[PDB]
């Protein structure tokens, strides 16, 4: 047989066409790493090997060497653009020691076994925001207050940014709602004086209580600096405690000083749902000490044990409990037990 | 070593004098006395070495064992066992390095100077291989060559023995055919039972009714039991017929010519089960390139189309109108224009009641045949046979739902 | 032929400049190392108090203390240390990476705890990657107070004019650039000393007159405050720790309002060995998997001061939820010290990670309990390593708890199945699925109660993945019925039977074949089926309905190979079933009639509906049970 | 008061040992800068030489070997280099950071492609590391060979006469220790040269003596084998060489034995500007996504050289395939080099590539077959970025093509989608299926079709990410008709007939949820299908049921929420399908009747079959089934 062209497709294989025919040659040295994978690789490629196409000569190359080869199954490793064959290499003497293994000549490939799992993502469901929830679900009024803090927050971390939007749209927050019955506050928060951001969120809170909303009804509509008629609250229900309403009394002060920083809400907010309030507890029994973040921390804990029917409750919180510092974490204490100074 | 401690006292029948073939059981099942070979049996063995050495395959789980037949040469030393062996008893082996499965053998997969043995549970061995087709299973008496095996259009040369079934039959030593044995009054399974045969091996043939004369009855010999048929052939020799590789073009031609004339007589005589390979050998004719002038490869293909034609007749004459549907499919894969034979394809898929397929194909050769009224009156026949099945749901199903209400209290 | 043998010189300039401008990448780095100096320097001078009782007295109350000045903006850090000579100050400090510290350390005949962070002598000089002028006074035992300077001008100087004693006063004013003004900032600070540093048996705070200027109405007149409320646990000893003092860690580790599961402390004496300690939590962590990159997991705090850490290199990423910190006084480091050199200590090191805390799972499971709580919140991630692991599978097996047909309502392990074996079976029966009714409501699952045999129930999702690599346990196999095979051991009489069935019926399989086409290479009859007339079963390799489900599920899978792969399906009947002899009989009659196929065509159809595999054209069932429903009608 | 000024000493004995050990972590660096130096060595003397011809004339040579020279553990490298005056070799030598090279580079007026690799000046002493004994022997311009001697014993030496000459002979012998004593094996080497110091342009090998010692039979006596194979293109201008050369590069690259797709070439010119060249392969990568070693495909180059490479700092995780190679010849790097300092370039670099290699999909998207291809192997890769970028959603919008009902047979794009002719109601109305045909029968299509207007099918397991992230493409919204609204303009008589069929058949509805309780929430009369009685449409919100389908199978889901959230469910009918006037007809004068009872079970049933749901019991189903059946036989 005339050799053709010495071209390489393969690492000892070079496919070259005879004198039209064609055939190539792929060595598996006997002594290599991958000699068991050449010596059945050679099988794969003579998957397609016709009935009678493996006669290999099997005086001490062994006659099992291409008693196997013929297939079993249509796997497509590489190709299956194969007919004939045969076992050329060093015929004589090819080794000073080849243990013969023969072992097991019946087991096939388990599709390669490639089965490692590719990298999971979640999805966040993004189908709703908050005037279609509102109307949609009514949360329990800490529920509500709840999703308040997530606003004020970002609120609190985009004039963080520095940032500054003058009149956030109604639905300016978009809600995942990504477990069904519960509505959440956009992370990256793309929809867009001091103060100004969280005067929309004060605006807002009517919306959640489902209360009419001065600032769009009655007026002084996309500007903080407006104010008229003493911020008028028409929230008649008592739903809402009256502890956190003179909170909401104190929201929307004369001036954005005795207003409070979004972080004093966050503090209030922090302080007034999770913490607890006590007979013990009251008389500002807080005052300044490091450890009792730990210990407040402790006094959070029972938001898993109390009302935590919406699980949403132990989802956020550790962001949460983690990132406090009493520098901006006493006054609205303060501030809360004018809640209690009520007398 | 529980192989050396049986094998201790053993009469031993042995080929050559220091190898061979070893008595050695340990208890004897209760089984047929007279030895008897069969091919299909589930025997269950330990392939255990023991002696120094370990047999780590089939020692595991029993394996059921394909004998492939008498003479099974898969594995050496499982024959060697099915010499004098019963069936459904228990038997034992012995090492025997000459018979290993993988030829000679290698000293790793099989030990230099042990093979495997094993301590065989025999079940019942008794037959050799069927009929995939049945009516036969193999009766010989002798063992083939491996080199010489009949084909399809080899003219044979056959010996009789001279009782079917028990009755002295009509017949002699004939030049058999594959279109033939039909001429001359034979059981005519002979045509796929000669497969099996080659020269030099004598094997009787049980018949089944379905497969040769049987079914067909007999004015001539005088046979009661038309399933119990079994007698001998002994093809002497036999030419060979000239294949794909073997003719050519010319002598295609010739053959195709000659082939379709004895189609006409095949038709004209009635008899079609001869006919059903005669056609599918000229259709595996046409079915590679001829590489020559072709100027009436139309004439060829024509040929072709019209023993599509009449394998279709056939099958509509006994068939189950599945091969119907293999030959007129490739007639439409070459002509689709087939006057008749799309037509009973489609007729032969309203008789499969399949008559949806059946106005799209009839609605079909409506337009190509728009003169016959066969065709018409089929595709009727095809809106009877939907209305026939609807009232039959209908039936079946009158509130079929109510039925379940009255198991409620 | 003749030598100029010369010692290797160097230049100043350059070498500094480069120092500040290279070894570090970020100016956070600073803050550090002072604390260094300052500790080791208390740190020896403590063990000289403690023999002399003159120093002790000298020496006193020990301190580290940081004063950023506002918008004065000189920073500051004052210690308690004893300093160093006029001139010995000079020859370590001058003297780049000569450290005056592991001098006298090394000249240590008792060297019990010694402890010395430093020993490069390159801290001092990160200074200037943000002071301008590095100027510092300082008094020494016996000694008087002298204010080096320096501003990475090449020279340095010492100017005695009167500084305030403040007693010792070992301490080093910063002056940090106009531009790059940041960590007057004091919470940045803080979160700064909480990534490191954080840990140091000395006292440390920061003094700012930070207030709220009110005016008395003001709550705090000055603000002073500590921040090393923490005292390293792996210090002290383990089995001899306070009581409920892990509890208290782990909330002062990190804010977690709710407890610690458990937790465990292991005192390593390898060659290089460490304090291994390592806690659970009571709760599952809601923010997991979601971050692709690596977290933190084991913390390593060698030398008692924070190093590199949650880099996967030490745990693998199963188990990753696992929290604990290492530390090792003693390991190779670098100059910015803060990659590592030798990796295959790591690997030894993760070694003795995750066997120690493998055992931990094991001690657990001792409990039941809380082990069934953990193991109810966590298992996916047990799983997730019991199939990535491939080394360890008995200490992986036997932690595995599952609902069974036994005790539907106990999970069950597998070894207590094991050890049940009924009838020596040699094969452990599961069944994977979707939901527990439905594999509860199984044809071979049916079969395999009537056989008595118990079944153990799979439903989790991500079970497919450890079961395929998990095998015999305890010397059997694990057999999900499912299979095509399905060999049950019967009675010869039944065997033969049930093969006489075969042998009539097969013609049977043929008669229906003639109509299933294209879909099941094999129909037989089955040992499978009491309450079902008819059933599928997947082959003997392959994925199944639910397998195949999930890796079709499973997202950034499809593949040109995917599209067609692990085609192996058929089904089977219920020869026993009155509807499936019906089926037979007639069959004979007619080999073609539209009733008898459109019957096997909704049969094999809903069979498809059981055995999972969602429907292959729901909207013709639809149509075919339609034309039921118009059958109902009267039409 | 008085100043001691003093400059900055330094120590020595400790400062080396220190680098010694300290300053990298990977052993192997040690050759790289043996190269750089040898590199700018000859480049400087190189521009020499193209200034006046002396040194060349002699030399005439710029190879550069290694020899292993096992037989005496004696590692070396020779260069061409000019080398240094025995007192000046010391002045830049024993002086440690004082890099004579980085010294005349400066000193150059007329610095054209000076290209200088190292300016650190610690590159040389990285021997000891291996090296027990650092010793070199060199000629210079005019001068005498000259054999330095070192073994970091704190001093050094020349004691030379009568060597070879071997002209400049700038080589230098190294001496590893017997602990330790690899890179011996050249295997290693080769991988080495190719993990760094591959792209060097000039000209590289190694020597030895390697054979097959067979005795003549042997092909080779020695191997002169370089290493340098491959030059490196992109610094050579593009639009002035063919796609071959970027082809034949790759191909030599990674050493695929297929082609390249595309490919592209950027010169970047801003204040820190680079070589921006970047591949597409023309087949899909097979082996990948497990992470285990490759964040990315994109190399880092400087100075010519290779650096750290394959971060997720440069290229995000989405379109990570991308493989090209990037090069700025200067940017702030480190003593181990290996680390980079500012990563805020690293971000304006990134934005670049993403800028720029998605500007190449454009263009790519130019052509429609190669395109096809490409996005035919990749959209996955696309979608997953298209989802995960959230800034150029717009242009992400772009370059996807889809099977729709006005495609049929080939993919297609969403702007084909756009340009209607009709003009009317414009929304993107399409369908997450899991079967083509699956999406294709569904009596909703159904009535689209009815009206007319086209349908896009998305038919992806990942497809869902995306069609939530994507949103009013082209001023226009998508709807995925599965949505509960499907508001559809029709006409006067149109709507309110169908809403007359609704005032009469709300009692029908109602009629059926005696019966339908506890799965609808709101059946009511639909418009949104024709052909088909009944159906399910999923609620405004929530999860379609292929959405809900991979959200139980997705690995690691598992949770309280996955468990059962997003519940939302209801179905309709067809008011004006056969079936439904029958349900209708007489439902009021039958009083608990189980007639419509059982129907309406497996109406709805069936209708959950369709509108995907995975069936909530399948066993029941078969049961009611079996029962018809057995109907059916008369029973």
């Amino acid at each position: 047989y005339l050799i053709g062209q010495s071209i390489g497709k393969g690492c000892s294989a070079a496919v070259y066409e005879a004198t039209p025919l064609a055939i190539k040659m792929m060595w598996n040295i006997s002594a290599g790493s991958s000699s068991e994978a050449i010596l059945n690789t050679m099988s794969q490629e003579l998957v397609p090997a016709s009935r009678v196409a493996l006669a290999g000569e099997y005086g001490a190359v062994t006659y099992r060497k291409s008693k196997r080869g013929p297939k079993q199954l249509a796997p497509h490793p590489n190709i299956i653009r194969v007919l004939r064959a045969f076992t050329s290499s060093v015929p004589l003497l090819p080794g000073a020691l080849v243990d013969y293994p023969d072992v097991l000549p019946s087991r096939l490939h388990p599709e390669g076994l490639g089965h490692g799992r590719t990298l999971f993502l979640v999805m966040k469901n993004y189908p709703c925001t908050l005037r279609q929830y509102l109307c949609v679900n009514t949360p329990s009024p800490r529920l509500a207050a709840m999703m308040l803090l997530q606003l004020l927050e970002g609120v609190d971390h985009l004039v963080q940014q520095g940032i500054a939007h003058r009149d956030l749209k109604s639905d300016n927050i978009l809600v995942e709602l990504d477990p069904d019955g519960c509505p959440w506050l956009v992370i990256a928060d793309f929809g867009c004086y001091s103060k100004a951001d969280a005067w929309a969120v004060g605006a807002i809170a009517y919306e959640i209580f489902g209360l009419v909303n001065p600032f769009y009804g009655q007026g002084k509509a996309h500007l903080e600096s407006r104010s008229y008629q003493e911020a008028q609250l028409p929230a008649l229900p008592e739903s809402v405690p009256p502890d956190v309403r003179q909170l909401v009394r104190a929201l929307l002060q004369r001036e954005a000083s005795k207003r409070p920083s979004a972080r004093v809400a966050a503090n209030v907010l922090h302080l007034s749902l999770w913490g607890e309030h006590i007979l013990a507890l009251k008389n500002l029994k807080l005052d300044k000490m490091v450890g009792w973040l730990l210990q407040q921390s402790a006094a959070t804990l029972l938001a898993n044990r109390l009302t935590e029917k919406c699980c949403v409750e132990t989802k956020m919180k550790m962001l949460f409990l983690a990132n406090l510092e009493c520098e901006t974490l006493c006054q609205a204490a303060l501030l809360l037990c004018s809640w209690r100074a009520a007398l | 070593s529980p192989t050396a401690t049986v094998a201790e006292q053993g009469e031993d029948i042995t080929s050559k004098k220091d190898r061979g073939v070893l008595k050695i059981v340990k208890r004897v099942g209760n089984g047929e006395e007279t030895p008897m070979i069969g091919d299909k049996v589930y025997v269950h063995y330990k392939g255990k070495l023991s002696n120094g050495k370990k047999f780590d395959s089939s020692h595991d789980r029993n394996e059921p064992f394909v004998f492939s037949l008498g003479k099974g040469q898969v594995i050496k030393a499982w024959d060697i066992g099915v010499a004098t062996m019963k069936k459904g008893e228990i038997c034992h082996l012995l090492c025997k390095p000459e018979y290993a499965y993988g030829s000679a053998g290698s000293l790793p997969k099989i030990p230099s100077n042990a093979t495997l043995f094993f301590e065989i549970e025999l079940l019942d061995f008794k037959g050799e291989d069927l009929f995939e087709d049945g009516g036969i299973i193999r009766r010989t008496k002798r063992k083939g060559e491996g080199y010489s095996n009949p084909n399809e259009g080899a003219t044979v040369e056959i010996h009789l023995e001279g009782r079917c079934g028990g009755r002295m039959f009509d017949c002699r030593d004939v030049a058999f055919t594959v279109g033939e044995g039909e001429d001359h009054d034979i059981p005519i399974g002979i045509d796929k039972a000669l497969e099996k045969m080659q020269r030099e091996e004598q094997c009787i043939l049980y018949l089944g009714p379905r497969y040769g004369f049987g079914e067909a009855g007999k004015p001539k010999f005088g046979i009661e039991p038309n399933a119990e048929l079994i007698y001998e052939v002994t093809l002497k020799s036999f030419e060979k017929a000239k294949e794909s590789w073997e003719m050519d073009t010319k002598e295609k031609l010739e053959q195709a010519a000659i082939v379709k004339e004895k189609g006409t007589v095949y038709f004209k005589g009635g008899k079609y089960m001869q006919a059903v390979i005669q056609y599918g050998k000229i259709v595996s004719w046409l079915e590679m390139e001829y590489g020559l002038s072709e100027k009436e490869s139309k004439a060829s293909e024509s040929f072709l189309l019209a023993a599509f034609l009449n394998l279709a007749m056939c099958y509509l004459k006994l068939r189950e109108y599945t091969k119907a549907v293999e030959c007129c499919d490739k007639a439409l894969g070459l002509d689709s224009a087939n006057e008749k034979g799309l037509y009973r394809r489609g007729e032969a898929q309203l008789l499969m009641n399949e008559f949806e397929s059946a106005k799209g194909d009839f609605e079909k050769v409506l337009e190509v045949n728009p003169q016959n009224k066969a065709a018409r009156l089929q595709i009727s026949m095809c809106q009877k046979k939907a209305k026939e099945h609807n009232e039959r749901d209908r039936r079946i199903y009158a509130n079929m739902f109510k039925k379940f209400a009255e198991q409620d209290a | 032929e003749e030598v100029e043998t010369f010692a290797f010189q160097a230049e100043i300039a350059q070498l500094m400049s480069l120092i500040i401008n290279t070894f570090y990448s970020n100016k956070e780095i600073f803050l550090r190392e002072l604390i260094s100096n300052s500790s080791d320097a208390l740190d020896k001078i403590r063990y000289e108090s403690l023999t002399d009782p003159s120093k002790l007295d000298s020496g006193k109350e020990l301190h580290i203390n940081l004063i950023p000045n506002k918008q004065d903006r000189t920073l500051t850090i004052v210690d308690t240390g004893i300093g160093m000579t006029k001139a010995d100050l000079i020859n370590n400090l001058g003297t780049i990476a000569k450290s005056g510290t592991k001098a006298f350390m090394e000249a240590l005949q008792a060297g019990a705890d010694i402890s010395m962070i430093g020993q490069f002598g390159v801290g001092f000089y990160s200074a200037y990657l943000v002071a301008e002028k590095v100027t510092v006074i300082t008094k020494h035992n016996d000694d008087e107070q002298y204010a080096w300077e320096s501003s990475a001008g090449g020279s340095f100087t010492v100017r005695t004019d009167t500084g305030e004693p403040m007693g010792r006063g070992t301490k080093v004013i910063l002056h940090l650039k106009e531009d790059q003004t940041e960590y007057l900032e004091e919470r940045r600070i803080k979160e700064i000393v909480k990534k490191h540093s954080q840990f140091i048996g000395y006292p440390i705070t920061l003094f700012v007159e930070k207030e709220r200027d009110k005016e008395k109405i003001k709550e705090k007149y000055i603000d002073q405050e500590e921040l090393n409320k923490t005292k390293p646990i792996w210090t002290r000893n383990p089995d001899d720790i306070t009581n409920e003092e892990y509890g208290e860690f782990y909330k002062s580790l990190t804010n977690d309002w709710e407890d610690h599961l458990a937790v465990k402390h292991f005192s390593v004496e390898g060659q290089l060995e460490f304090r291994a300690l390592l806690f659970v939590p009571r709760r599952a962590p809601f923010d997991l998997f979601e971050n692709r990159k690596k977290k933190n997991n084991i913390k390593l705090y060698v030398r008692r001061v924070f190093i590199m850490d949650n880099c996967e290199e030490l745990i693998p990423e199963y188990l990753n939820f696992i929290r604990g910190v290492v530390d090792s006084e003693d390991l190779p480091l670098n100059i910015s010290r803060e990659m590592l050199q030798q990796s295959k200590i790591l690997k030894v090191i993760r070694k003795n990670l995750v066997k120690k805390c493998l055992e931990l799972f094991t001690e657990l499971a001792e409990d039941k309990e809380n082990y069934k709580k953990f193991y109810e919140q966590f298992s996916k991630n047990i799983k997730l390593g019991i199939h990535e692991d491939s080394q360890n599978r008995k200490k992986l097996s036997e932690l595995l708890r599952y609902y069974t047909s036994a005790s539907g309502d106990e999970m069950v392990s597998l070894k207590d199945y094991c050890t049940r074996m009924k009838e020596n079976q040699k094969h452990i029966y599961y069944i994977t699925g979707e939901t527990k009714d439905q594999v509860a409501n199984s044809a071979f699952v049916e079969r395999l109660r009537k056989h008595g045999l118990e079944v153990i129930y799979m439903i989790e999702p991500i079970d497919e993945y450890c079961v395929q690599q998990l095998k015999e346990f305890e010397g059997k196999t694990l057999v999900s019925v499912t299979k095509e095979g399905l060999e049950l051991p019967e009675d010869e009489e039944e065997k033969k039977k049930q093969e006489e069935k075969k042998t009539k019926f097969e013609n049977l399989c043929k008669i229906m074949k003639d109509i299933l086409e294209k879909k099941v290479e094999k129909v037989v009859v089955s040992n499978r089926l009491v309450t079902s007339p008819c059933c599928i079963v997947t082959s003997t390799y392959g994925w199944t309905a639910n397998m195949e489900r999930i890796m079709k599920a499973q997202a950034l899978r499809d593949n040109s190979t995917m599209g067609y792969m692990a085609a192996k399906k058929h089904l089977e009947i219920n020869p026993d079933h009155s509807i499936i002899e019906t089926l037979r009989q007639k069959a004979e009659a007619d080999k073609n009639d539209k009733s008898v196929k459109d019957l096997v065509i909704l049969l094999y159809e809903t069979a498809l509906l059981s055995s999972g595999f969602s429907l292959e054209d729901p909207q013709t069932h639809a149509n075919r049970i339609y034309r039921m429903i118009k059958l109902g009608l009267g039409i």
